């Protein structure tokens, strides 16, 4: 019923591991143009969702939506198995009680099949309450990563401020301080590292450490990440690939 | 150890495998050997 | 200045040490002839046996006396276990020192156990040569009676 | 500098000048004269020259070779069940040449202090390599070492 | 009152490597003619026993006989620390207590000697007779060890096949099945890729695949391994080798 | 206020190298003639000696003295993310409060800054006692390390002997002995594995594996290192640098 065949284990494996550490249980509608996950964390502050398309499937051939319910913890052990020359087809049934990950080697003499069952997750809607943010930038995700993770050492809430035009990230910590700004630079030998911005309203948004370390896990999709600020909307964290989507919702903590 | 002198007739026709609590009776460190020893043959 | 008085008016030396005074007078020959042994403090608390041994260890150890003691409590949140790791790694080291004659500050040992003070005395047999021991105790009624044997044996009097 | 003290000193080095306990003694010299040292727990009050016996008994039976037939476990070193497991099964397979009659030393002083699962490992290691090596206690409490060790020992009172 | 010298130091090295994973207690036997070791593993399903003669060293001189009895791991890291440039020198003396191990080289300011306490073992000590097995066939060690290793993913158990002059090796599972079938031949070209077989009365056994890892361990020291099996007699796998042999003795099932 | 700038940025990773596991926190005093460091294990059994010179400084100017204390895991932490072409620049001011290193490249506008704080532990002590020793002697770094973790594996204590003309390693454990003996050697084609060595008394002292594995893990610093041994007296483990020199006081092992 469905047969989704992967142009490489990696991609998905590295796609899983994004969202592995930010939340546990996830739903997989699949739909013609693609699959779609969206779900949110415990505390009510994080919303992930997932859309990847049917380019980066060597075939598919799902001809009906139908909701994938399945844990993340064993996902992750199931395609821990996989190897680099191996490629992964999902296989769903017309009534889906456990889905199939076969691994299909070049040499036919190598099969290896994993079968889990399915978890049944209350499915909610699209959120649609993303709105104009006020200000846009792109940048190299290695860079926010690491100064993420620096600057949560510091204090467990870091301040995004954008304000002249210019890119700043503030953590007033208890025994420590920093502050680290972030002109808007464009480079033309290399295309890969770039400093966009676009201004429309003075942002200031504080966030959580755990939860932009969280956020900064899935470094390894897009060489650079795009940032939505807005002033009451959630930020926007998009992972862009050029197979699929990745977007991370963070509510600001007030 | 006795029985194993009476039946067998010679000290090394019977092998006995004696566990004691001088190593370590875990399953990772003894499971695979001692299914080998209950499992093949023994050289003799 | 706005301290208690207790480490405020501590004896600098073995001079300001009053009421005690075989005690410190066995210290003064033993530190005329050079003969430091084993020692042991007991009583009633307040008689000033700490005050005593922190003024001979001061007027013996100079200026590297901040790196050269090591102040120990039995009753501290560390164990037995942690209490000899300390003890060893203080007494098999030989650091950087100017004289010798490593010296163990080990207070309230009437709380220690059977096991930990057979532990202690063996340490002390092991590590005679290069460090000496003055484990100080309150009740001479709650220590093993091997741990006495192995230091003198001075008892305070109110 | 320092002053040995006579408690040391004057140490007896051999089991003839320990006195008390003539008839224990006289057979623990006998021990060392003729061989086959047998497993005893020296047990009784503290200072009365128990471990001063053991280690002259080790001494008289193998000589030369007292630093590489004595593995001396006392409470300083950690006797974890991990070192019953370890250091006394490898000492115990340690491949040493002695003459006929002695055998390996292995020297448990102050044994009361040891752990019940410790013991529990240490009589089947007794028991199996008792051809080849020969332990020895020195506890101040009997009652502290468990019925099975006692039951592969003497216990000298 | 030993003194072995290697000519080479990647020899012994090699040659402990072969069978290090599957034994921990070895027993050497030093005489006259070689150097000779047996181990048992602690399964006592598979028997080490290395022969090496008088010409795989510079000089040796072993006026008496005498048995070596010590453990893999220490040893390995004993010759862990010597370069591949060097010359083992192996010095033992009457009623041995412990083993000396130096390590020469041209350049004499550079050189380590190393001593290692041997281990009070109880040999028990077997007649190996070369009894009539019923299949022999001589296979290169590298193509052995690669099927070994492919069919050793799909079972725990390692089926052959020996019958009308075709090797095959048979590893089913629920998964799926893995089969080899390759057929003797000589080449001029490589004689040592040649393949070669001599039967008396077909053989079909069922052996562990760990144990088979075990043995193809030890395929750095010959370019050609030789099978001997009977229908009741524990599996002969014989390491050829330039003045010894390394055979190992696999027991089979039951029934 | 202060200006220390690197040339070549490997140069502090290499440095530090050795820092980052001996001691947990260390203080920077940093001078007009350049930075050096003192620092004392939790067991007070080494003592780490650093000096850095103006040779290794693009530009550097500290008018004033600086007490710039920081933790060492935090500065690695920082320290690993820099490129081999960005070159650094620490930059301090009046009072400091908070570290920042700069990151930056010749061809490319790539600006790389980062704030660490500092560490107060109010601990400050620079001691030299003494400083001739009985014997002068020195190895390939690379040589050492290797001689030092292959004798660790034997046992805990390792003595170094030098009888006349020749260097003595010795080991002695459970599982067996160790005896590792090199002659110094002067290699003209390749000065750099060249030993050499002047006796005047003596030396029969040992040492531990731990802290002694410690001291040889900064290899890469230097791929000569010079030891020094002398009776009753710790050893000195120097490294060459081209401004400075890094130097261990390890302390030996009572025997007799
Ligand atoms: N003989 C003395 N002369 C002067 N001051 C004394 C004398 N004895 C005690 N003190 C003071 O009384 C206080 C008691 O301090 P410590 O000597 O530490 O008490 P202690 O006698 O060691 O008993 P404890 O309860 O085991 S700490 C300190 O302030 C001492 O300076
Ligand atoms: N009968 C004896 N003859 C001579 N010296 C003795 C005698 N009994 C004890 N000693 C000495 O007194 C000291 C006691 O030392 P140990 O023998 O270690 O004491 P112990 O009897 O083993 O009891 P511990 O050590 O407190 S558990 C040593 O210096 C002995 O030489
Ligand atoms: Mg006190
Ligand atoms: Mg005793």
């Amino acid at each position: 019923m469905l047969e989704a065949k992967f142009e490489e284990a990696s991609l998905f494996k590295r796609i899983i591991d994004g969202f592995k550490d930010c939340v546990q249980l996830v739903n997989f509608q699949c739909k013609e143009d693609g699959i779609i996950a969206q779900a949110v964390d415990d505390s009510r502050v994080l919303l992930v969702s997932l859309e990847i398309g049917v380019e980066a499937f060597q075939e598919y051939r799902c001809d009906h939506p139908v909701t994938l319910g399945m844990d993340l913890t064993s996902l992750s052990k199931i395609l821990r198995c996989g190897n680099n020359t191996d490629t992964l087809t999902l296989i769903a049934d017309n009534t889906p009680d456990s889905i199939i990950l076969l691994f299909e080697d070049t040499k036919k003499d190598r099969i290896a099949e994993y079968s889990l069952k399915l978890m049944d997750i209350d499915a909610d809607f699209l959120k649609i309450e993303e709105l104009q943010y006020d200000s846009t930038l792109s940048l190299p995700s290695s860079e926010f990563s690491k100064i993420v993770r620096d600057l949560s050492q510091l204090s467990d809430s870091i301040n995004i401020m954008i304000t002249k035009e210019t890119i700043k990230f503030v953590a007033d910590g208890d025994i420590g301080s920093g502050s680290v700004i972030i002109k808007p630079f464009v480079d033309m030998e290399h295309p890969e590292t770039s400093i966009k911005l676009e201004m429309d309203q003075p942002v200031d948004l504080t966030f959580g450490a755990k939860y932009l370390l969280d956020i900064i896990k899935g470094s390894s999709l897009s060489d650079r990440v795009g940032i939505r600020l807005s002033s009451e909307a959630p930020a926007l964290f998009q992972f862009d690939l050029k197979s699929g989507f990745l977007q991370f919702f963070l509510a600001p903590k007030f | 150890q006795t029985i194993m002198r009476e039946i067998a007739g010679d000290d090394n026709s019977y092998q006995i495998y004696e566990v004691n609590s001088n190593m370590n009776r875990s399953k990772k460190d003894l499971l695979d050997i001692l299914l080998d020893f209950t499992t093949t043959h023994y050289v003799k | 200045e706005n301290l208690p008085w207790v480490e405020k008016y501590r004896p600098e030396t073995l001079d300001e040490v009053y009421g005690q005074n075989e005690v410190i007078t066995t210290v003064r020959k033993f530190v005329d002839e050079g003969k430091l042994p084993h020692l042991l403090f007991y009583g009633p608390p307040g008689t000033g046996k700490t005050s005593t041994i922190v003024a001979l260890a001061r007027e013996i150890y100079g200026k590297n006396y901040s790196n050269m003691v090591l102040e120990l409590n039995a009753s501290d949140d560390r164990g037995i276990d942690v209490v000899r790791n300390q003890i060893k790694d203080f007494a098999s080291t030989r650091q950087i020192f100017s004289k010798g004659f490593k010296l163990i500050i080990l207070d309230e040992a009437d709380a220690m156990t059977n096991a930990a003070q057979n532990a202690l005395r063996r340490v002390i047999e092991r590590y005679t040569k290069n460090t000496r021991f003055c484990v100080l105790a309150n009740y001479a009624h709650k220590l093993t009676p091997a741990l006495l044997s192995r230091c003198t044996r001075f008892r305070f009097q109110p | 500098s320092l002053q040995l003290p006579w408690v040391e000193k004057y140490r007896p080095q051999v089991l003839s000048d320990i006195v008390g306990n003539k008839e224990t003694i006289d057979r623990l010299q006998q021990i060392a004269k003729d061989g086959n040292m047998p497993h005893m727990i020296i047990s009784g009050m503290p200072g009365i020259g128990k471990t001063t016996s053991v280690h002259c008994l080790a001494h008289e039976l193998l000589g030369r070779s007292y630093a590489d037939g004595v593995l001396e476990l006392n409470a300083s070193d950690d006797r974890g069940i991990d070192v019953v497991r370890n250091q006394i099964k490898h000492f115990a397979q340690k491949k040493l040449h002695l003459p006929p009659g002695k055998h390996k030393i292995v020297i448990l002083d102050e044994a009361d202090s040891m752990t019940a699962g410790a013991q529990q490992a240490l009589r089947r290691t007794m028991e199996l390599y008792s051809n080849s090596t020969r332990f020895a206690f020195a506890c101040n409490q009997s009652n502290k070492i468990i019925e099975p060790l006692q039951s592969r020992c003497a216990i000298l009172r």
